């Protein structure tokens, strides 16, 4: 447990840390899939398996993937240079974020939960029925909300 | 993963050592036969990446039933989540290549490594939507149970033999072509290890993978499959071949995807409505009459 | 239950992000990472809730992938000619 | 499903495969830009999420019947109407 | 089913119109949605709830003003890119869904749904208009993951997704508010409101009729199903009306000072919330829907990249019938008797002082007698002299629009016993 999980944790903050830290994109987006690897870990850990794996293949393997080229195709790590630094900006920025950590930290307080449910290994064996089935709504919806989507970004490309 | 068993992980580090250096003296021997037959922090870690994620996944495949690896696996992990845990290492191969291709700072090592980036992203791609239609009738992602299957009800390639076809065509097409001395060294190694891989992974889902109704020797089978595949694949490397990618993407969205895809809402629409399995014994031996017979004109 | 304060602990690190990053796409990554804190939550609450958040937040990421597409699309259409990315160079409406 | 086992033996393997890259790297010590390749890779992370909602069909469907058939059908169709879109535009 | 409609219309059109000429396209998209609207008429009544999906009164009442915002909106945009008309019923769909449920994670979809191709609406590819879809787009993205992570938190503080669950304590709380950010922002509430001046000034006129309209509409709809609690709802009111009002004195461009006088009316609308009516608001809406419909289209026919205020000026003379309806239009979004605004406003405060909050109420009303500059500048500016001023004097389609409309303004001022009888349940 807390073996595993302290070292786990530890390396998410770091590589959030990092993903807001670093000025090369590039780098930054690398540490972001080093993030969703480990994320993927920790679903594994908390019995959403199928959902873990979803997160490497999608998220890790393809998304960030077309941030890559995306920042690849531009210009990544070199755009940033300008300097309108607005430097009085960053301890703004880094108090409103610890603020915004606070208020959720104070809402998350004083929460006994049990966290002991049978949820069997995130399985897509146990996934389905529900997807297919009391989701099958809200399925629909997405899938129509992807095609929309593509509508969208090629119509929003469109050379000529 | 229950029914199998769960041996202990200094054996399961051990096995895993002795198939990574045995997948590259493989390797090694590969290339000596096509060649007897012809006869800054990204610049490092990218190569890493490819060869890591090439190394990785090719423990799922079995070798043979339990206790049989002296006692112990004939694998080096077995998982659940099978067919998944493949997609992921293949995607991750191809990352170490265009990021490799952005390092080089040059045009055309970044954009020819994001055409064949792409077109293998396509292609691996490809092999899942293929996959789909034999998971239908298996009902489990992990390889084991797959092999099995093909056991007790026979070779999948003669239930889902579109499916088998797209697999074959592209995990082949794969294969055909489009400082830097180590760097093209490290990647090809990637690459070839990658095709053994395919060359065991084809014999492992559409045909028996080892498991054969006679004799039921469990290593030799599959070797001698990986073999046959594999030489296919060799065959390939030694004549070059040329695809060049415009025509490359076309045929493979335009007829394989669909078809992959299409097929599996056939073989979906069988299962769903729990008919028979005949009904794609004989729609497989249809569609081979079809893709065959039209091909000897 | 120790998961979760490093989901809000992420959220944070996002916004700390969207509002310290000075190029487009990568006030859109920070984004990224704060639906992720998000996630993780939503996988923790379905551990103590029974797997209906896992669902949810399957549903959410393929939804993350559709607005990732529309907006990647839509920074590669306005910055492509054009030069350096940095977001406040389009301060042309002013309240 | 699986024993838990299993995924710490997945790991173990990582790190001896990445070991090994290690070592074979130190046996190395021995206009239009965007467009194409921009389009053919968000289709590319659209199929890996229409692939990550079949996968959990295609293992429970005969469980799911005909509606649930019927369901996964809706979905691929509505998808692919968005493919044959980008496709029917052109991508070059 | 109105959504059957839409999908069919929709998917239907997607690839047809591959087949089929831009203008023919129009015509589709423009029946589909009078369709779907038609459809909404003859179910009037019938509360339809299927799964996360849910028809009724609400869902009716705003997604008739949106359909409404969507067919003015394609009447006007003739050029020829038929995902220019397709997109606009993705938005319409969306917009329905989002008021049709109580399911945090269907409504995620369903805001990403509309907004998404909006995004790509804010492009008459001026550089403007680009500015607009990125501003929109970020700080949209941005509102989208804090209602995400405020369903993950309302999740958090109960078992489920859908509101109306019981709920907790402080997470629960901390959700609410969590969800407000993202809801309001979409709504244009103060202090969540940034967006709204710079994407109306920016995007194309019809475009951001389209969305001052539909988009509030939808947006309220769905406020009306969030718990929305006493306090918050007294900060983003009070905020939204001083600032919109105010900020509305400065502004020496159309298009904005329309934008600042929206986010002043979500202020108002959102008084309604107090007890939530639902009747209140859904009135409201209507007046507002079509005040501020017809002062887009006629702010259409000027402009459509942007609009100087002096432009407005001579309009009277130019077409008199188009002066006199904006006239009406900037006295309705006054709320000067008797006009149907004046009774949807009157409607909202009402339930805010049965709510008992006095002060917000009060203050509303002091910043409302003070909005009172800003509409009479326009509405007056009707009769001045012309300024040489662009004008392209509109189809038949548009003046009949622009005038039937107003005149349903001063119909429903005299007799909203009309209307108001069932804004409800539908009896
Ligand atoms: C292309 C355009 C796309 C737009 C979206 C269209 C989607 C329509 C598909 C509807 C199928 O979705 C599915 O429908 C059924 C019934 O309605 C739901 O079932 C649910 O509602 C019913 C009725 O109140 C309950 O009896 C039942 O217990 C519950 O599970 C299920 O939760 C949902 O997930």
């Amino acid at each position: 447990m807390s073996l595993l999980e302290g070292l786990a944790l530890f390396l998410l903050l770091l590589s959030g840390v990092l993903v807001v830290t670093l000025r090369n994109a590039i780098h930054a987006a690398l540490a972001l899939i080093l993030n969703f690897l480990v994320l993927a870990g920790v679903y594994v850990a908390l019995d959403a398996r199928f959902l873990g794996f979803i997160q490497v293949i999608v998220y890790a393997g393809a998304i960030v993937v077309l941030f890559l080229f995306v920042i690849m195709l531009l210009f990544a790590a070199q755009g940033e240079i300008g300097f309108d630094p607005l430097v009085r900006s960053r301890p703004l920025a880094a108090l409103l974020a610890l603020g915004v950590a606070g208020i959720l930290a104070a809402g998350l307080w004083g929460l006994d939960l049990a966290f002991t449910q049978d949820l069997k290994g995130g399985l897509p064996q146990a996934l389905g029925p529900l997807l297919y089935g009391d989701w099958l709504f809200v399925l629909l919806a997405v899938g129509f909300l992807l095609m929309a989507a593509t509508v969208v970004a090629v119509a929003l490309v469109e050379p000529g | 993963t229950w029914s199998y068993p769960v041996d202990p992980y200094w054996m399961v580090a051990l096995k895993a050592l002795l198939v990574v250096v045995g997948l590259l003296t493989a390797f090694a021997f590969m290339t000596l036969i096509e060649r007897r037959l012809l006869a800054r922090f990204l610049f490092v870690l990218a190569p890493l990446i490819s060869v890591v994620f090439a190394l990785l996944a090719f423990g799922l495949i079995p070798f043979g039933p339990p206790g049989s690896f002296f006692g112990y696996q004939p694998w080096v992990i077995n998982l659940d989540l099978g067919i998944l845990y493949l997609f992921a290492v293949s995607e991750l191969a191809v990352y170490g290549i265009f990021l490799s291709g952005w390092a080089s700072g040059s045009k055309y090592s970044l954009l020819g490594s994001l055409r064949s980036s792409a077109s293998l992203i396509s292609y691996e791609l490809g092999l899942g939507l293929a996959l789909l239609a034999p998971v239908l009738l298996v009902g489990s992602l992990n390889l084991n149970d797959i092999v099995n299957w093909q056991k007790e009800h026979g070779w999948l390639f003669l239930y889902a033999f579109p499916a088998f076809l797209v697999y074959l065509i592209a995990s082949m097409a794969e294969a055909a072509r489009t400082y830097s001395s180590i760097k093209w060294a490290l990647f090809q190694m990637a690459e070839y290890i990658h095709f053994i891989t395919a060359s065991a992974l084809i014999p492992t889902l559409f045909l028996g993978g080892w498991t054969m109704p006679v004799l039921e020797v469990p290593y030799l089978w599959m070797f001698l499959k990986i073999a046959f595949f594999l030489f296919f694949f060799i065959w390939i490397r030694a004549t070059w071949f040329r695809l060049r990618y415009d025509q490359l993407l076309r045929f493979g969205w335009g007829f394989l995807f669909p078809l992959a895809l299409l097929w599996f809402l056939v073989t979906a629409l069988v299962v769903a409505l729990d008919l028979p399995r005949t009904y794609l014994l004989y729609l497989s031996a249809l569609s081979f009459l079809v893709l065959l017979g039209a091909v000897l004109y | 239950m120790s998961y979760l304060l490093t989901s809000a602990l992420l959220f944070a690190l996002g916004v700390y992000g969207v509002l310290t990053r000075r190029t487009a796409i990568l006030v859109f990554l920070s984004i990224e990472l704060m639906l992720n804190a998000a996630n993780l939550s939503l996988v923790g609450f379905a551990r103590a809730y029974g797997l209906d958040g896992q669902v949810a937040a399957l549903m959410v990421i393929a939804v993350a992938a559709a607005e990732v597409a529309v907006g990647l699309g839509l920074i590669v259409a306005i910055f492509r000619h054009r030069e350096s990315t940095a977001v406040d160079d389009l301060s042309e409406l002013r309240g | 499903m699986a024993p838990i086992q299993e995924y710490v033996g997945t790991l173990i393997y990582v790190g001896v495969a990445l070991f090994i890259g290690v070592a074979a790297l130190l046996v190395g010590a021995l206009k239009r830009f965007p467009v194409h390749f921009y389009v053919v890779a968000m289709l590319f992370i659209l199929f890996d999420v229409e692939v990550a909602f079949l996968w959990p069909y295609a293992v429970s469907a005969g469980g799911l019947g005909l509606y649930g058939f019927l369901g996964v059908l809706a979905f691929t169709l509505l998808l692919f109407v968005g493919f044959l879109y980008e496709w029917w535009k052109g991508v070059m | 089913m109105t959504l059957a409609i839409l999908a069919v219309f929709s998917v239907a059109l997607t690839l047809l119109g591959f087949v089929l000429p831009p203008q023919g396209v129009k015509r589709a998209t423009l029946l589909g949605l009078a369709l779907a609207l038609a459809s909404l008429l003859l179910t009037w009544g019938k509360p339809f709830a299927f799964g996360p999906y849910a028809v009724d009164g609400v869902s009716q009442v705003f997604t008739l003003l949106a359909l409404l915002g969507a067919l003015w909106t394609v009447g006007l945009v003739r050029s020829g890119r038929f995902e220019f008309y397709l997109l606009v019923l993705y938005a319409a769909l969306g917009m329905h869904l989002l008021a049709s449920t109580r399911h945090l994670l269907l409504m995620l979809v369903a805001l990403e749904a509309l907004s998404l191709p909006l995004y790509a609406l804010a492009t008459w590819r001026r550089g403007q208009g680009l500015e607009a879809a990125l501003k929109y787009f970020l700080l949209g993205a941005l509102a989208a993951a804090f209602f995400l992570y405020g369903a993950a938190l309302f999740y958090g503080a109960t078992g489920s997704l859908v509101l109306g669950a019981p709920g907790e304590g402080p997470l629960y709380a901390l959700a609410l508010g969590l969800l407000l950010v993202g809801l309001g922002f979409k709504a244009a509430l103060a202090p969540f409101h940034f967006w709204t001046p710079d994407v109306y000034q920016g995007s194309p006129t019809p475009v951001v009729l389209f969305m001052a309209t539909s988009v509030k509409a939808a947006a309220f709809a769905a406020l009306l199903r969030v718990a929305a609690p006493p306090e918050a709802l007294a900060l983003l009111v009070a905020l939204s009306v001083v600032v919109g009002n105010l900020a509305a004195l400065a502004q020496k461009e159309a298009k904005r000072l329309l934008a600042y006088s929206s986010i002043a009316h979500a202020g108002y609308m959102a008084l309604a919330l107090y007890t939530g009516n639902a009747q209140a608001l859904g009135f409201y809406l209507l007046t507002y829907v079509l005040a501020t419909g017809l002062a887009f289209a006629v702010l259409s026919q000027i402009s459509p990249d942007r609009v100087p205020l002096e432009a407005l000026r001579g309009l009277y003379r130019k077409d008199p019938l188009l002066g006199l309806a904006f006239l009406v239009a900037m006295l309705s979004l006054l709320g000067l008797p008797p006009l149907a605004g004046f009774w949807g406003k009157y409607l909202a405060f009402a339930e805010a002082a049965r709510a008992g909050a006095w002060g917000v109420l009060v203050l509303a009303l002091v910043t409302s007698a003070v909005s009172a500059y800003y509409y009479l500048g326009l509405g007056l500016a009707v009769f001045a002299r012309p300024e040489e001023t662009p004008f392209r004097p509109g189809p038949p389609w548009a003046r009949a629009a622009v005038v039937a409309a107003g005149v349903l303004l001063l119909a429903l001022g005299l007799l909203p016993g009309l209307v108001l009888p069932a804004l409800a349940a539908g009896g």
